């Protein structure tokens, strides 16, 4: 059921997504170990993910959360990096896409910083890097991230290092 | 997959050490996210 629609670089929607990607890069405490050493990206393509069944699944849950939280879904746009990106766009997020060992328990993790999600494109801690060159800092290989609509509802605040 | 804390729908990881880091978030139900955009990119080598 999923179709992918290419956005033109001339489209305001392409431009606002690219700006969120670029502007939320930061330096990481690992010196680039997991995600590579970089300050910016070369954006090759931005595609809209269209799946009516997965969208309706999302909006159904959003309404449930909103109704439990004074009509406030607390919806954000957040990044997700994963080796299972191509599975996610076809089948949706589910327990297979959870980070079992994350700081806040086994759940599905999202980041405001695009560069944080970039650390997970090749697996936890960058895994062994790109499949072709085994380089976590590969400047050649194409990477993919998702920019996702996420319902937070009432969110538990964890202060953490 | 774990559960959200009772009476909550997600967790927010607020940075308390690194003043430049932005927040991270966790959901415990796959239905609470939709993968809107697929971005294909390279990281660029600094000059
Ligand atoms: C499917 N897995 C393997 C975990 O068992 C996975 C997928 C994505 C992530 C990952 N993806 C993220 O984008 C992310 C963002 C902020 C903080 C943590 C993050 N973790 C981690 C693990
Ligand atoms: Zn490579």
């Amino acid at each position: 059921g999923t179709i992918l629609i290419d956005l033109s670089p001339d489209d305001k929607e392409f431009q606002s997504v690219e700006e969120e990607m670029q502007s939320t890069v930061r330096e990481h405490r690992d010196g680039g170990h997991a995600g590579g050493i970089f300050n910016r990206y070369n954006i090759l393509k931005i595609q809209k993910v269209c799946n009516k069944k997965l969208w309706e699944r999302y909006t159904h849950r959003r309404k449930e959360v909103s109704e439990e939280n004074h009509n406030h879904a607390n919806e954000r746009m957040l990044f997700h990096g994963s080796p299972f990106v191509n599975a996610i766009i076809h089948k949706g997020f589910d327990e297979r896409h959870a980070y079992i060992g994350g700081m806040f328990g086994a759940g599905i993790y999202f980041a405001e910083n695009s560069s944080k999600s970039n650390q997970y494109v090749y697996g936890i801690g960058g895994g062994t890097g790109c499949p072709v060159h085994k380089d976590r800092s590969c400047y050649i290989c194409h990477r993919q991230l998702l920019f996702c609509r996420v319902t937070l509802g009432k969110s538990f605040l964890q202060f953490s290092a | 997959m774990a559960h959200s804390p009772p009476g909550h729908h997600s967790v927010t990881g607020r940075p308390s050490v690194n003043g430049l880091a932005l927040a991270e978030y966790v959901i415990y139900r796959g239905e609470q996210a939709y993968p809107e955009y697929l971005i294909t990119y390279q990281i660029m080598r600094p000059e």
